[PDB]
């Protein structure tokens, strides 16, 4: 599969 | 002016940096912040820095730059979509699974760029811009969008000016979010927005190391909210050029790509270190490029997105779970849990489509349904082991009366939930057909009746799970395995 998938917008904390 | 945004920041930042107070007024406190970021937005001049030509007049230059750099800029044309915004259209067939389009890593905007830039200085200073790269990237958009000669500005000058994130919502929008999970979520999103704007505007002006940054002289929440919007609604995790790490990037022209459901046919190369993107199914020319964006929920799209998805396969709802301390079997249950590497206490998810339950929720439910009888089968003994490695597996159940008792609790604990709503199911539908809304308007009332539908979903299910097994209970049917 995909090594490196990359996810338009992944959500990150910002608190 | 200037003194009167620094009492008004002041006041901001001491009022968002105060306790929740209490689950029961954070309404009322949600409206008290937006009373301030409003009174202090509408004395600045909105965005510090905007540009004179349309935004599909810098779309050649965001070719022309991605093409000097290495990337592809054939095959394709921005279009200006009604559902979902500026786009890609194929403008030749491509096949499922071809590779039409990547981006070299010179291009993209990440934090060790970010690190390298002129935000360098109060970068190894402030410690939020250290620990969130999220953070940094959204400054290092600004401080590069004020800066003429960036590198990054056919990227910058093509990036919308405004979004759909519950930060760009009215008041009125967002209280129909009002008795649901997700409006709690947009509560910490306003605050922690307003809050760091805050933070950040008072560190711009007493660190020496933030002289040099346009932002000394200008820098609004419009700034800011649109800064975080940008990095919320984009941002990607792709390895370090050493491949040993993980940051965060902004993917030029790429990101242009509007969401459909599939799989993620997105990856980074390291060999040739560059991102690349194969087709998600076929594209026939004139039809929009989409790709997955990814299994978020509906919450997720519309806070972090600025969207809500209708097909959204991967949409749930969150359920907090927990071995009360009040239990006498309190000790064996946490213990239980504890070697199959399942805290007491977490928040879990009731997924829309089936199964309703993820494999650490049913092991969860089956440890916290379980008698001493069966807690002491899987504490001791040559077989604890083996049971606890299958209490995530629908097809080997600890019992068939702790199946039953399972499956009631969630059916029971579902319908409270449905409950607590202060609408219903078909009080929402009533309104999304006779009512006129606005896009963020029904963004907010087709989340709401989501969570609810989810719920809905997850009882009917529970419901029939209990039978199931109540019939293998009655039948006195042999336990599998
Ligand atoms: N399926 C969709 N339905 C509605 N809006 C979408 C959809 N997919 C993506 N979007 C929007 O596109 C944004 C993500 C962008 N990176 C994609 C390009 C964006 N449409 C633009 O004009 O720059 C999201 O925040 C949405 O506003």
């Amino acid at each position: 599969t995909l090594k490196y998938p990359i996810e338009h917008g992944i959500v990150t904390n910002w608190d | 002016s200037p003194k009167e945004i620094l009492n008004l920041t002041s006041e901001l930042l001491q009022k968002c940096s105060s306790p929740a107070p209490g689950p029961g007024k954070e309404w009322e406190e949600y409206v008290q912040i937006r009373t301030l970021v409003e009174k202090i937005r509408k004395k600045q001049k909105g965005l510090s820095v905007t540009f004179d030509g349309k935004r599909e007049d810098y779309f050649p230059d965001l070719m022309k730059w991605a093409s000097e750099n290495g990337a592809s800029v054939e095959g394709f044309e921005m279009v200006n979509f009604k559902e979902e915004g500026f786009g890609l259209r194929a403008t030749r067939d491509i096949k499922a699974e071809e590779l039409f389009l990547w981006v070299p890593r010179k291009l993209l905007m990440t934090v060790e760029s970010a690190k390298n830039s002129v935000l360098g200085p109060l970068y190894s200073q402030d410690r939020i811009l250290q620990a969130m790269g999220n953070i940094a990237l959204a400054f290092h958009l600004l401080c590069e969008r004020a800066s003429p000669n960036s590198f990054w500005q056919p990227y910058i000058q093509t990036l919308p000016s405004e979004y759909d994130t519950p930060l760009y919502f009215e008041e009125d929008e967002v209280r129909y979010l009002q008795s649901t999970q997700a409006i709690h979520d947009v509560f910490s999103q306003y605050k922690n927005t307003a809050r760091q704007y805050a933070y950040f505007y008072k560190v711009i002006q007493t660190h020496p190391h933030a002289n040099k940054l346009p932002l000394k002289d200008s820098f609004t929440y419009e700034d800011y909210r649109w800064a975080v919007s940008s990095v919320m609604t984009r941002q990607n995790q792709i390895p370090t050029e050493d491949g040993s790490r993980v940051t965060l990037a902004l993917i030029p022209l790429w990101d242009m790509c509007n969401h459909t459901n599939g799989l993620i046919t997105t990856g980074y190369n390291l060999e040739d270190d560059r991102c690349e993107c194969v087709a998600l199914q076929d594209f026939r020319a004139g039809e929009q490029i989409y790709i997955f964006y990814g299994t978020r929920s509906n919450a997720e799209f519309v806070i972090h997105s600025g969207f809500f998805f209708d097909n959204n396969s991967h949409d749930r709802v969150k359920i907090k779970l927990g071995v009360s301390k009040s239990d006498r079997l309190y000790a064996m249950k946490a213990e239980v849990l504890a070697r199959a590497g399942i805290p007491t206490s977490s928040v879990f998810a009731l997924h829309f489509t089936e199964p309703p339950i993820s494999a650490q929720l049913l092991a969860f439910l089956r440890v916290f349904c379980m008698t001493e009888e069966e807690l002491k089968e899987h504490l001791l003994g040559d077989s604890a082991i083996d049971r606890i490695f299958t209490l995530g597996n629908s097809e080997f159940p600890v019992s068939w009366d702790n199946e039953v008792k399972l499956w009631t609790f969630l059916e029971d604990r579902a319908s409270l939930l449905l409950k607590t709503y202060k609408t219903t199911i078909e009080e929402d539908k009533s309104v999304l057909k006779n009512h006129d809304l606005s896009v963020r308007a029904k963004m907010a009332i087709k989340l709401r009746l989501g969570e609810k539908e989810i719920l809905e979903k997850a009882v009917k299910s529970a419901a029939v799970n209990r039978e199931y097994y109540r019939q293998q209970m009655e039948e006195k049917a042999p336990l599998p395995k």
